[PDB]
């Protein structure tokens, strides 16, 4: 169950911005940041706690 | 331990070796596996075959 | 004339995922490292020579992802699997930078400079992952000898904060594949892959053959305990 | 161009769309003769060409069992998981054409790159039946597991879902 | 090309209780034992997409119609004409 409500929730991984059980969402990637106008941009990493 | 319970059948029972507490067993795992996320057990499934086979061999 | 010099940036970027151009030619080599692309030739000789100067940066991310995304999938299944794996998983984040920038296209309003200046810190950021893809490559490394290169590389590196982030972050994401076949080891005492990663191999007094060829990452001491 | 959009809906869908690839197998390659359109379209084509053929991979095993009771058993448990993870390649299917019918809604690399996490999946459940056509028991049970040897956790806790489901 | 989409939704909706659509065309072989059924010449290409949902409602009528002929008329108390009212529960 906890696998099927994970899937189901992540759009089969293809959300990746929150998990949500909506089939009505629009697929948004988040504006560009604040300073990239000025220090460009690298690569974001992610982790694990 | 399937070879055992053929013996006491060559003895006659429709007896679970010993205690009832092997078929309360039966009843028990059918929903602890069915609960769990698509997993089965097996690190912990050899552990119980020992009470079971400790159980039905000192019983035969 | 005016509409050719966005025209030639938004063709760009198609190479940069490291596919095949629309007005941008693309050379086959097998093996490749640099496989050469044939830009087509602008009329005023100044908007050419910055899509030279970028050319290199999306060369060396689209041959580097190319061959790990497939090399590592080939794998008899030990740690650089799951390291190559994890470039993988790396190169989808890179690609959300990219579909953000094309979003805010319907019109120009990038130029090639600000291509260049956006992906400036990120050039520093894939070329020391250029040069893990180049070494294991060339030694065609077992699995306790990847993470003997790996380990001596986030830890004789500094030149960007998010690049040793991530240096970081992915060896120590296939160090815990290894971290726990040696608690199997020094705990249980079953030792089982695929492929052998330790020293031990085994089966009088002998019961291991034993080489210095895929000892441990960390100095020697460790591997005789 | 978007309608196009349209037609890469249907192979996920079933297979075929607007205009046919003539073939469920090999690779599903565009086939419509154009060719005076540009050629990244085409690199588009050849990302979707084994999209829609790694869906109807997984449509020929639970279709050639066409539930029999002869290896009713775990042949068809096996079957039961294609099907759950069927129904999911349809979900993120769906979310794709709210974008298109609203009420960017064209396609962009966002979801150019979206649909190829789905292809690894799916690619982890092709080597999963490529490796045994059989439906005979404990030769599937043998099947699964050597993909559970492997290295990276990532498809690892994928095949033990089916390992569980198989063991059932 | 959404005009003819949204359309065939209307009339799949009226298809799969087992009856007559408005341009799928219902035929019944054998005694209403097996009924094919015949969609409309479509001018999209999801064809084949449409007869993915021709199957599901192919194999609903031929439970209903043999359950609603065994509780009614063979008289088996016991089991047939009960269970037959069981199915009905699910219909």
């Amino acid at each position: 169950d906890k696998f099927e409500k994970e899937t189901r929730g992540s759009l089969f991984g293809a959300l990746v911005h929150s998990r949500t059980n909506d089939m009505d969402i629009k697929l948004d990637m988040p504006p560009v940041p604040e300073n990239a106008d000025l220090s460009g941009l690298a690569i974001k990493v992610p982790q694990s706690i | 331990i399937g070879k055992s319970i053929n013996f006491l059948h060559q003895v006659c029972h429709d007896q679970t070796p010993a205690s009832k507490a092997m078929a309360v067993g039966k009843s028990a795992e059918s929903p602890k596996d069915a609960a769990e996320l698509f997993t089965d057990l097996e690190n912990a499934f050899q552990t119980k075959i020992d009470a079971a086979y400790f159980d039905t061999s000192k019983y035969l | 004339l005016p509409s050719q010099e966005t025209c030639l940036v938004e063709d760009l970027l198609y190479i940069l995922i490291g596919v095949d151009g629309r007005y941008i030619s693309v050379q086959p080599l097998v093996g490749r490292q640099s496989r050469s692309f044939s830009v087509e030739q602008n009329l005023d000789s100044s908007v050419k020579e910055l899509v030279n100067r970028i050319l290199p940066v999306a060369t060396n991310y689209s041959t580097v992802t190319r061959f790990v995304e497939e090399n590592s999938s080939f794998e008899y299944g030990q740690v650089n699997h799951a390291l190559g794996a994890a470039m993988r998983t790396l190169g989808k984040e890179y690609m959300i930078l990219i579909s953000q920038l094309e979003h805010l296209q319907r019109q120009g309003l990038l130029s090639l400079q600000k291509l260049w200046f956006y992906i400036q810190p990120t050039l520093r950021t894939m070329e020391v992952l250029a040069s893990i893809a180049t070494s294991l490559n060339k030694g065609e490394c077992f699995g306790g000898a990847t993470l003997s290169l790996l380990h001596d590389r986030t830890f004789g590196y500094t030149g960007d904060s998010q690049a040793q982030e991530l240096c970081l972050y992915l060896t120590k994401a296939a160090s815990a594949p290894y971290f726990d076949i040696l608690e199997r080891w020094i705990y249980r005492g079953i030792i089982n892959d695929p492929y052998s990663e330790f020293m031990v191999e085994e089966h009088w007094d002998q019961r291991y053959t034993i080489v210095q060829q895929q000892i441990p990452s960390f100095l020697q001491k460790v591997a005789d305990k | 161009e978007t309608s196009l959009v349209r037609d890469l809906l249907y192979v996920f869908q079933g297979i075929d769309g607007k205009f046919v690839k003539m073939c469920n197998s090999e690779n599903c390659y565009k086939v419509d003769g154009k060719v005076a359109v540009s050629k990244s379209l085409k690199d588009i084509t050849s990302k979707l060409s084994e999209l829609g053929w790694l869906h109807n991979k997984i449509k020929k095993y639970t279709d050639q069992r066409s539930l029999d009771r002869a290896f009713g058993l775990v042949g068809q448990s096996f079957c039961a998981a294609l099907h759950q993870e069927l129904k999911e390649y349809y979900r993120l299917l769906s979310v794709l054409h709210s974008q298109l019918q609203v009420e960017s809604s064209l396609t962009l690399r966002r979801l150019l790159v979206w649909t190829f996490d789905p292809k690894i999946r799916l690619k982890t459940l092709a080597a999963l039946v490529d490796h045994c056509q059989g439906r005979k028991g404990g030769e599937l049970a043998s099947a699964v597991h050597a993909y559970t040897k492997t290295g990276d956790p990532y498809m690892r806790s994928l095949v033990q879902h089916i390992l569980g489901l198989v063991a059932y």
